[PDB]
């Protein structure tokens, strides 16, 4: 938890900074562990994406005291 | 003897999951910066390399075990926000938006109850424990909603009191039992849960199995961190005056000893480490087991999931840990019969086929097992096989028959 | 790792032995083999402590392929999600090596129609349950039907039981249900 | 030395055979609920299919 | 081992005969019907 103003693109984490991913705001079934939920992957002009995990599809089913 | 009448009861369970994940590095416990240190010990063997490597292992196995233990769901499912699940009434341990991150009641409970310059460092886990409570409440949901179906595959929803039906059904309960006594059932329910509440808050500091894996880490990283501060035989324990007071061809002794004991220390932390872990990994299949045998399904397996006769389990989170919620139905008031094997009738015995023969000292009657609900002896529920000499003990009745008064009409 | 540590000389005069016999053989020789036979022996040691805890390792991991093994193999087990995932048919084993290797053959439904469902049919005002299985809606003709595969059947007499009160119970519907004994006794 | 002795283990292993003996399973969920024992056996082969 | 005769009480019915791999005849008894004498 510590600032990577202090190192010798950017972004920062709960574990550290890492230097190079573009940081993007949607979440995908993720690969590579980084830390505290940040999580990278290579993809689309291509480069490499640091982003938050989802930890699934949403799917919120129907319930009625007498379905089947 | 026999059962009257029964209590459904709510127990909780705990249980470790992992720990936090530590990593301490070699050239700084050992000396941190020195580079006369550095060059002494780069000649030593590839000791403080594989060090690393076994403690790293340790790290990364913590989420494989929590990812092991939680993700065993595919999906997220969620309640429906009409809370009409008759007469039960769960809202305690579903979630609240309103509760700043979504936690539950019980899960804030138990979060609430439980409580640098030498290389060593701790890792932040790979799942927020806000991920894992969204895991939990999707458990909960799923188990709640969708029956338990969804142990094989696409959830298929179907309403709760069926569910519970089912659930009697499958300890030999036949499924009336369940409908004629919804409403008395739903107040226990409600009340267990009540008292779990309420204990849990007014509790001892009952969630003890989770304090001692802290609790021994903490104090093994006191011991390994004050180790520093001994002088192992050199002139003086701090190296940045060893370093800076003795000549280097004089150095080199001084430097030796404390290399070799810091070095002995780091090792014998290192091996009563691995053993932790290998303990607490044991722990956690111990948890996925659980997790999935009790909560997607049902355990015939008589006290693996909580005792007495097994109903339904519910999953919560706590740090580093998980605490089960178990749903059993026991019986309490029993009540004297007298019986026997069988019913010689008209030269012919008879066995009961599911349930047992019982009397009130007149007349005989079938009953299912586990609780009392007496009928008439018929042709239906029975079932012959030759005379009634063979079978040892047997005591007379009359088996009425269902078809001959209606066929003498 | 452990061969590599002979490449190494723990703070005395060389990586090898022999050339500190050439140099000198009194007492330095001493001072300086105490270091290699220190060393060595460490490494030594150290390996063997953690070789063991990897045997405590496979030791449990071959503990669970022999449970694994004599239950999903010489019978059919019920534990859920332990022999693989979905309601569990069959297994085969096949050997590897140093391994055993698992196919499990697992039976799972996918296709889901929906219906309206209901938990007994009064009738005179006593009241049916199901013998097992739910019953079940298309809209008018109510079936009962088991819980894991959707074929219905006409509600029976021979499939049902009775509570003989339709009120204390919540949620009933009405239905005429059928009986072949009256048919076969209108003769 | 040990903390329970062996004496008390005797009377544990004692005990833990008399209820199994007596009220079948039933003592492991609640209170003991009697059966007589070739009753408790015919029951127990139907639990297995016969 | 353990024989016994064949009847409603015993078997159920599902469909057809015709679509089941190596079904044979027999003669199915129905209890009913010795009592059915009226
Ligand atoms: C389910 O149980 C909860 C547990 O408290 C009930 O919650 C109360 O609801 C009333 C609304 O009538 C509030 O005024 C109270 O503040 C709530 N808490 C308590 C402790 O009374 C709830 O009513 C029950 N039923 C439903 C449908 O939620
Ligand atoms: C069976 O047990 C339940 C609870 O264990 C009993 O429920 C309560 O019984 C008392 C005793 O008369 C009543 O005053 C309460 O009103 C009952 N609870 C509710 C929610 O109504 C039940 O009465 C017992 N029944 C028998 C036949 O023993
Ligand atoms: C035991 O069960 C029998 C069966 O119900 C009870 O006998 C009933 O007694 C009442 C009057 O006491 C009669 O009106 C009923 O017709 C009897 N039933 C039958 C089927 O004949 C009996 O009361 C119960 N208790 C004892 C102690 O015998
Ligand atoms: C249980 O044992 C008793 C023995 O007292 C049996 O009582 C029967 O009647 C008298 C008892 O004074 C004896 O002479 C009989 O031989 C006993 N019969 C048998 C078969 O033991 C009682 O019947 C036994 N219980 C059962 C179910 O057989
Ligand atoms: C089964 O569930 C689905 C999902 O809710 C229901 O689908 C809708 O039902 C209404 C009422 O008939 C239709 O007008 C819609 O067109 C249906 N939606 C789709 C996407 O087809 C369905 O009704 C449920 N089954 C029954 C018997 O009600
Ligand atoms: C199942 O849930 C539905 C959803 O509301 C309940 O529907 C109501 O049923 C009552 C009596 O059957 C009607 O008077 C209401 O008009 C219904 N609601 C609406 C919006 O039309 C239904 O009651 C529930 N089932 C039971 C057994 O209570
Ligand atoms: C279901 O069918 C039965 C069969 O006629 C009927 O039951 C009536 O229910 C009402 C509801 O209070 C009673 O007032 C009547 O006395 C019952 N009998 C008759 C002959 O009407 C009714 O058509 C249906 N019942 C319900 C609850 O829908
Ligand atoms: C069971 O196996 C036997 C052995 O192969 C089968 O016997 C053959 O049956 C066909 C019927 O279409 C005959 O044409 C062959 O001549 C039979 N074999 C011999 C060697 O005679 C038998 O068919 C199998 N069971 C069933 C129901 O087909
Ligand atoms: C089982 O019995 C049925 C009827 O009893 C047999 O059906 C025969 O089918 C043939 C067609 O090849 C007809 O010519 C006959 O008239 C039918 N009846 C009889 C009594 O033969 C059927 O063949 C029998 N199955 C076997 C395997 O023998
Ligand atoms: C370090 O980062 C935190 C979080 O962004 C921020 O609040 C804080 O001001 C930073 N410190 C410095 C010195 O910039
Ligand atoms: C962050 O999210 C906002 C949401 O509207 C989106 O517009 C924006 O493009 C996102 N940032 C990046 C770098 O994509
Ligand atoms: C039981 O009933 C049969 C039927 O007639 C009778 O012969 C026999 O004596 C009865 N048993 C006793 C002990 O009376
Ligand atoms: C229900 O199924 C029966 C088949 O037995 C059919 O004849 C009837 O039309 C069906 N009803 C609806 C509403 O689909």
């Amino acid at each position: 938890g510590v600032n990577c103003t202090e190192v010798p693109n950017v972004f920062q984490t709960r574990a550290g900074c890492l230097i190079g991913a573009e940081h993007v705001n949607n979440s995908y079934e993720c690969d590579i562990p980084i830390g505290a939920g940040i999580c990278a992957s290579y993809q689309t002009s291509q480069s490499i994406i640091a982003y938050t995990m989802s930890l699934g599809a949403e799917n919120s089913v129907a319930y009625s005291n007498n379905s089947i | 003897a026999i059962p009257i009448n029964f209590t459904i009861s709510v127990t909780t369970e705990i249980l470790p999951v992992s720990m936090t994940k530590t990593s301490v590095d070699c050239t700084m416990y050992i000396c941190g910066d020195s580079t006369e240190c550095s060059n002494l010990l780069l000649q030593y063997g590839s000791f403080c390399t594989q060090l690393n490597r076994a403690l790293t292992g340790i790290a990364v196995e913590q989420d494989k075990n929590t990812q092991e233990v939680f993700a065993q769901v595919k999906q997220i499912y969620k309640t429906p926000p009409i809370k009409d699940f008759g007469g039960f009434n769960f809202s305690q341990i579903l979630p609240d938006p309103s509760k700043p991150s979504k936690r539950s009641f019980i899960e804030d409970l138990l979060f609430n109850k439980v409580t640098k310059f030498n290389g060593l460092t701790v890792l932040p886990p790979l799942l927020t424990d806000e991920m894992i409570a969204q895991y939990t409440s999707a458990l909960l949901a799923g188990t709640i909603t969708s029956g338990w179906t969804f142990g094989a595959g696409a959830a298929l929803q179907i309403p709760f009191a069926m569910q519970m039906a089912y659930r009697f059904n499958g300890i030999g309960v036949t499924q009336n039992v369940l409908y004629e006594n919804q409403k008395l059932i739903a107040n226990q329910f409600n009340s267990a849960i009540g008292k779990i509440q309420d204990s849990l808050s007014s509790t001892a500091s009952a969630l003890g199995k989770l304090q001692d894996v802290v609790n021994q880490n903490a104090q093994a990283l006191n011991t390994l961190v004050k180790q520093l501060s001994s002088n192992f035989g050199a002139i003086s324990s701090v190296l940045n005056d060893i370093l800076a007071r003795l000549d280097p061809p004089e150095a080199e002794v001084q430097i030796d000893r404390l290399i070799t004991g810091r070095l002995q220390s780091l090792q014998t932390y290192v091996t009563q480490q691995l053993i932790r872990a290998a303990e607490i990994r044991a722990s956690a299949n111990l948890a996925a087991t659980k997790m999935s045998e009790c909560v997607l399904g049902q355990s015939k397996r008589v006290d693996f999931c909580g005792k007495g006769y097994h109903l339904m389990s519910f999953p919560q989170s706590a740090p580093h840990g998980v605490v089960f919620l178990h749903v059993t139905y026991v019986p309490a008031q029993e009540k004297n019969f007298t019986t026997a094997p069988a019913i010689c009738h008209d030269g012919k015995a008879h066995f009961p086929r599911e349930g047992v023969f019982v009397s009130n000292g007149t007349h005989w009657f079938v009953t299912q097992r586990n609780f009392y609900e007496p009928q008439i002896i018929t042709t239906h529920n029975t079932f012959v096989s030759g005379n009634c000499d063979v079978v040892i003990g047997i005591v007379n009745n009359t088996v009425y028959d269902p078809l001959q008064p209606e066929l003498d009409s």
